RNA sequence: AAAAAUAACAACAAGAGG
RNA sequence: AAAAAUAACAACAAGAGG
């Protein structure tokens, strides 16, 4: 798979992203972790958001596998 | 409670409603203001007793040349004042713009240029609409409620027209006439006294003479009841009558629960 | 016909202004929603039945810090919902607004800081201004109405205050301060409860503790019903009572034409 | 499901005011009930269901964890 | 799981809910059936409402699933 | 599908104009001609295949009910 | 699958230009080439590729036998 | 997942500056690194990642045929 | 005031419709049906005397000359 | 003063219902009991003495003619 | 003249707490201690000289005459 | 005096005018008229302006007596 | 005349400060020098001349007594 | 005019710069050529003519005497 | 077509209309 | 805290919140 080496990448090293939602909202944060289902972000609060209402995952810093 | 009736009907031309049938059934809708557009006839032409409903004060203001506008109203209550025009060419000579001062509310009666026989009444109608949002930007800091029972000619969105794909360039659904509406409605603060109450669709108002789209309901929705927004809350009951029509355009009734004084 | 009343009163401490008797006096009004400011409890404080009115239903959002804030709510009927905080921090750590949402009415009570103890004060009172006119901004787009019974520590007006011309350098009566109630009653449409009804002077809501100022009624207008344009109209009667008090500020109370629904 | 159910839960028990967010931006908030697979039940004044694929974005009011 | 007794129970008590859609349409009636998959609602006529489209089922009343 | 399919079906055999309110309030308004787990055809003057997944509700004019 | 499939085949092998209307209400026109489980693939000047989970419907211009 | 994949194979192979438009009707221009079962990798000045349940279309810039 | 009334008296026997603008800008849109050397009254409904010290301009709709 | 008198002893005479608007747009509702030359004495509860050079219109609610 | 004269002399002797709203609609509430024309004098703490000019109305407080 | 030399060189030299009223309100036109209280201002309808509300005479050009 | 002049003459000849109301509102200050039937001059840093037709209220700082 | 006309005439005859304020509350700059009981003039670039009902005060720039 | 009334902006080069 | 519902924007590089 892509998703799941991706992700581990992005949060092991700690990149801040910003995630685009379904709707056009965008949320600034970290990755902490993820499951099959939700991501963990938290810039200031641990915040939990649903996989199938991201549109992109945006990282700010470019990053390689 | 207390109730108010409202009825502004696009006549095209008194006489040939008349002889329609306008005035005897004008007479059994129990309305308190009904507001005429597009009279077509001259100030002494309604002082005659063929166009004198019982029990309703007349006042219009007619144009220099009559053909080209007219604007009439019949009130129950005799209104505190009766001032005719807005204050600049296109609403004066032409005679488009009639309002009835009452105590709290007043309730006003616009006619606009349709924009469908040429150009020039098409750039006569961005210069009305261009002129009447400079003068609804200088009402909004009074403490009167107003009432403006317009005929537009315009339509808002895609539900007040059938067909929308094909109606983008025939002149009442222009992008520049339906961002008016969104400035009118939108941003100022301004309300539709048919879309507070029902949000259904297929009401249109204006169809066109040709029988197949009337067989086929390819409507409009060109006649509106603008509210300032002290008067949202106070609408029970908008309809558009579509089988008993008089004209091109159909009537439009609004019950609200104002009590209409001196 | 249909009646709503309002009382918003800020307390100065719930505990403090219930051994002065409050709670005996909010029960003899016969009020809808009863919005209550600067509480100064946590919400384990408002869940012993000292505080809980018979009929009415207690929601209440705290500070993390007691003593820095705090608002409550007492409700005839149960709301739709109970919504905390607006989305900015000073407001969110130090629990200055709570709403109550019903039918087509959402009932909302706001604090604000008085800037009246030191400069940190005043620059955190005009960071809430700032972060509220933002607040008003985004809230034009909605159907909702809202009446904010807010306890907003400006005075707009000459008539709002005293003697005006040695009330230009208090927090209170800044040129800033008022500039921003002219922006919200004046170009956002806003209204106030009081002043579209009673438009007569020497009507004040807040005093200092000082007696010569009680005696003299040396006092200022601190408090409002601020109303979404569609309320201008629902407003009755709007009343300052001086003689019973239980804070520094008299109770607010006004009655709407306007009925309450879940 | 390794990281949504010992959220959920967490925020459960403590019982944390938490904000929902929806896919079409209405922000719900209240306490959290219970939760399924598929739903999660919270009580504002009225307890309500509300299904996991209309939910964007859970939001907790305080730090959790 | 509670998908299926709180739907059951708005069904056997026969409590008229609200079902809040995901673009914010509200519906108004009393559940009459439910699958899987679908809630049949009926206020003036009988209504399919699929589970995939819905967002929110408030009651009326305060009820507890048992 | 235990219950959706004899509901559906029953909007068949009537022939009852039914109404399918999609996902973003779109009312398609006609009647069923024929249905799979996956889609709808509905005819009003050409036959269209909705999807399933981007339907709301469906909702018949006249009161009509299963056995 | 056992009847969407006939479906756009007889819209397929026929050539008949159709007009696909996304969820979110954008109406694309053109043919369809080719469709797997998940995708249409709508040809036109650029041939394009359309999720089957964004497709609220598939009408014709004209109406065809199924 | 018949046909998809020698789709955005034949794009990713000979890379394309792709166009794709999401549900929400937001275009993005790029050029596919590779792809998953539920995900598409976006080359620009900043790599996007974007879920396949999101897109609406996908179209190239440049009319490219399919072996 | 000899040039007062010829204006005056002109729109007050050909009956033209006049606007009244106010010192305070309050405009009153009537028609003139007498005058003093210090009031004015006016009929656009209801008959009302308005005070020559308030006004601040008279105007009429159409063009009218002095005999 | 061949109107201004007349006028204002058909208003004081028949004791109608009078409002008095003045120069800065503030409305008096009461009855003409006496006027002067130089004031107007309007009366609903506690009476007045309204100057005549604030005065802007004078509107009878009844319609009154000489 | 010969109206305004005998009112203001019957609000002087009683001395009847008088309110005297001025153009710009700003009231002057007192009592009138003396009159002449193109005055009044509004008596308070400090005695004002209000030109009779710049007064729309002068109303008591109490029903006289 | 002064006033009606300065008028009847301004209305025979018909200056195009501008007269600033005592409240702020700005009319623009040439003089008809004039005789002792009132002043007839032309510029496409003929406008009475009474010389009680009038503040300011303004001429565009400059004029010499 | 018979009542005004005396209170201005007092208010000058013992020097005063008064804190004179325009009818707009403005208040100016300073102290009466001098005062004929129509003007009145009011000293201060710059010595003015006022309109008693736009002038409302003349008010003294302490209370003067009139003979 | 036993005091107001020495002022006007002393401001007349030294050519200083005055400024006039209406009861709008307006500032108007400038010298004075000549006035009557009626009306003054003043010298900006352009020449004006204001009326003396209107003027609310009168003042200097910098302190002139009255003999 | 007019706030039953701002104990009072040391002062808007001027809201073709408060 | 939510329009009993826009027969349908060849398409808003994206309203930390519709």
């Amino acid at each position: 798979s892509l998703q799941d080496p991706y992700l581990n990448t992005l949060r092991k090293e700690r990149v801040p992203v910003s995630i685009y939602l379904v709707n056009g909202i965008k949320l600034q944060g970290q990755i902490e972790s993820f499951d099959q289902f939700v991501i963990l972000l938290k810039n200031t609060v641990s915040q939990m958001v649903y996989k199938h209402a991201i549109s992109t995952v945006v990282p700010s810093r470019p990053v390689r596998l | 409670g207390p109730a108010m009736r409202i009825i502004s009907v696009n006549v095209n031309g008194i006489q040939a409603a008349a002889e329609r049938g306008l005035l005897s059934w004008l007479q059994a809708q129990n309305a308190d203001v009904i507001c005429l557009q597009d009279t077509r006839a001259s100030a002494f032409d309604l002082d005659d007793p063929s166009f004198q409903l019982d029990g309703y004060f007349l006042y219009a203001c007619d144009a220099e040349l009559p053909e080209q506008g007219g604007v009439a109203l019949y009130s129950r209550l005799q209104p505190k004042a009766v001032i005719s025009g807005l204050g600049f060419e296109t609403a004066d000579r032409y005679g488009r713009y009639l309002q009835a001062d009452f105590d709290k509310v007043s309730i006003a009666t616009l006619l606009l240029p349709s924009g469908q026989s040429g150009d020039e009444s098409l750039n006569q109608k961005f210069k009305f609409m261009d002129d009447f949002t400079h003068y609804l930007s200088k009402q909004r800091r009074k403490r009167r409620e107003y009432i403006y029972c317009g005929s537009l000619y315009v339509a808002h969105q895609k539900m007040d027209v059938k067909n929308w794909r094909e109606c983008q360039q025939m002149p009442g659904f222009l992008a520049p006439e339906r961002a008016w509406l969104d400035e009118v409605f939108g941003n100022l603060g301004y309300a539709d006294a048919l879309r507070e109450v029902s949000r259904e669709g297929d009401q249109f108002s204006w169809w066109p003479d040709s029988e197949q789209a009337e067989m086929l309901n390819l409507g409009w929705r060109f006649d509106y009841q603008v509210l300032t927004p002290g008067l949202r809350r106070f609408v029970r009951n908008a309809k558009l009558p579509r089988q008993p029509r008089f004209s091109q355009h159909a009537p439009l009734i609004v019950d609200y629960d104002w009590q209409l004084s001196i």
